[PDB]
């Protein structure tokens, strides 16, 4: 049972930078994929940040959007740099990890940002 | 007696896009829960007939898991060209496994919405019989590809389904465990009840 | 995996009963492979990769434990399915899968840091595991050493079949001149092809070799149903 927390969101100017941590607090065999997704304001579900093998990132923020992903700690942290209204969201974690439970797919409860 | 039954007590099903395979051996396979029907809709059970299961020997069993709209379920049937045949969940031209429907919209739809589920719609090429397919790379609809998946020249593969409760029943999802059987020169681990 | 840096005239030993079925004072024949009298087979105590050619018949006389288990694969290489027999004082389990196994065979055993509480967990048998098809919890099974345990393995038609028996002799001499029943144990139905076996052993950080050969013997049967005596 992988649970995910998010931690760095918080409402900030437009043009700033920002991390997002999702911590797996359950235990894990193998990580296979995690993918950020955005809730903004007349945006609809869309992919944020992941894969693609190769990392991932959206267009006209792909520069800006920056992954590192970690297997020792169990922490994916997204970066996102010169932030501007548009990117007001709820960034809804998604990892798809096989684990002692089983092959599965978990969504963090997210964070939302707001920008203006 | 292997744990049949578990799949079907699963807390939460896998996604169409990313479907978990469980393989169960060394065990006597039980088709009593199989003689009842899985839910208000009839099971479709391909190549042996479902009231002789008890007799039939499998070398090995594999069991998917995974949750999809009402309207779909007809579409997975050994070897056709579709949607989640190309882009999702590939089953071969004639197979002979038992797959098992059951409605889930009670539990599993939201007021809200929960988009825990995708399929991939999107694909160049042909999907293969049984590869899970967990790619997300940038796909293109136009022609000319492009960089960092810019919307109206690239559309991504993958879509969520809503499950928003909804009257229309195709759009109702049943959660849907596909049972794989093969048979080779090993001898079969499934017995007969009796 | 921290890598490290005898033949005795062989008759009447370790054959097996073929049925299970009750039987009881008859002269009965049977052609099988069987390990032929006075066989002069080797004997082992060091321990390299034997090719498994038949049925391989296997002898412990020491009264000690330190016999570990064994190792059952074609090849070194991961490709070859293979059969981790694992006898662990805590626990015996029969773990087939698809195994790229150390350059060492030999596991290791540490004592606990704190409790100094001796823990044979770790395991330096396998450097990788591929892909594991079965697994199989079984019952945990075992100065002159007077022991013997006396075992065959056979791998034919998709079926592994683990003949054993044990007895005590306080005769320290290596090979003793009475007959020796033995009964089956387990059947496994993986039916990997096997070509190469080897032995399985801890390290901190006696071994009769036997192949069966196709031949008839007769067998007279107790009232009770022992093999009381084996002829050619
Ligand atoms: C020697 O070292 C330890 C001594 O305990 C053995 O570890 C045991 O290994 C078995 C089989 O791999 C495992 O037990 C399994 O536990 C699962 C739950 O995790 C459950 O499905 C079953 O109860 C199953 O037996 C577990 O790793 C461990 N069990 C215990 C009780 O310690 C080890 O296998 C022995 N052999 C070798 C070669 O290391
Ligand atoms: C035994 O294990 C090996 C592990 O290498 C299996 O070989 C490959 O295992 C990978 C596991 O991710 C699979 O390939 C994956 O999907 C497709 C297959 O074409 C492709 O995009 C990549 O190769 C990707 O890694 C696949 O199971 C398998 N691929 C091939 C070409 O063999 C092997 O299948 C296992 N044998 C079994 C389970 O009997
Ligand atoms: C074939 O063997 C069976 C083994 O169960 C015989 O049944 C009886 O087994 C018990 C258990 O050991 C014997 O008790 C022992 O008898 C000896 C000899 O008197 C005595 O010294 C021990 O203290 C213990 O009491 C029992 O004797 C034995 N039955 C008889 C009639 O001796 C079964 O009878 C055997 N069948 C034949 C006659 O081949
Ligand atoms: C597992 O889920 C099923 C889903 O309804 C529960 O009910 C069983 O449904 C199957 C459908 O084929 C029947 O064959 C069984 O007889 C049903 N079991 C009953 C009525 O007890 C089932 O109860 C669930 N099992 C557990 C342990 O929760
Ligand atoms: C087993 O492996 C050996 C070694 O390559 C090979 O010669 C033999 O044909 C194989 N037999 C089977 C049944 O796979």
């Amino acid at each position: 049972q992988v649970q995910l927390v998010e931690s760095g969101g918080g409402l900030v100017q437009p043009g700033e930078s920002l991390r997002l941590s999702c911590a797996a607090s359950g235990s894990i065999f193998g990580i296979y994929a995690v993918h950020w997704f955005r809730m903004a304001p007349g945006k609809e579900r869309e992919f944020t940040a992941g894969f693609g093998g190769s990392t991932n990132y959206a267009a006209s923020v792909k520069g800006r959007f920056t992954m590192s992903r970690d297997n020792a700690k169990n922490t994916t942290y997204l970066q996102m740099n010169s932030l501007k209204p548009a990117d007001t969201a709820v960034y809804y974690c998604h990892a798809l990890i096989k684990n002692e439970l089983g092959f599965l797919d978990y969504w963090g409860p997210g964070t939302q940002v707001t920008v203006s | 007696l292997c744990p049949f039954g578990e799949v079907f007590n699963a807390t939460r099903f896998a996604s169409v896009y990313a479907w978990n395979r469980k393989r169960i051996s060394n065990c006597v396979a039980d088709y009593s829960v199989l003689y009842n029907s899985a839910s208000f809709s009839t099971f479709k059970c391909y190549g042996v007939s479902p009231t002789k299961l008890n007799d039939l020997c499998f070398t090995n069993v594999y069991a998917d898991s995974f949750v999809i709209r009402g309207d779909e379920v007809r579409q997975i049937a050994p070897g056709q060209t579709g949607k989640i045949a190309d882009y999702n969940y590939k089953l071969p031209d004639d197979f002979t496994g038992c797959v098992i429907a059951w409605n889930s919209n009670n539990l599993d739809s939201k007021v809200g919405g929960n988009y825990n589920y995708l399929y991939r719609l999107f694909r160049k090429s042909n999907l293969k019989p049984f590869e899970r397919d967990i790619s997300t790379e940038i796909y293109q609809a136009g022609s000319t590809p492009c960089n960092g998946v810019e919307g109206f020249n690239c559309y991504f593969p993958l879509q969520s389904y809503g499950f928003q409760p909804t009257n229309g029943v195709g759009y109702q999802p049943y959660r849907v465990v596909v049972l794989s059987f093969e048979l080779l020169h090993a001898p079969a681990t499934v017995c007969g009840p009796k």
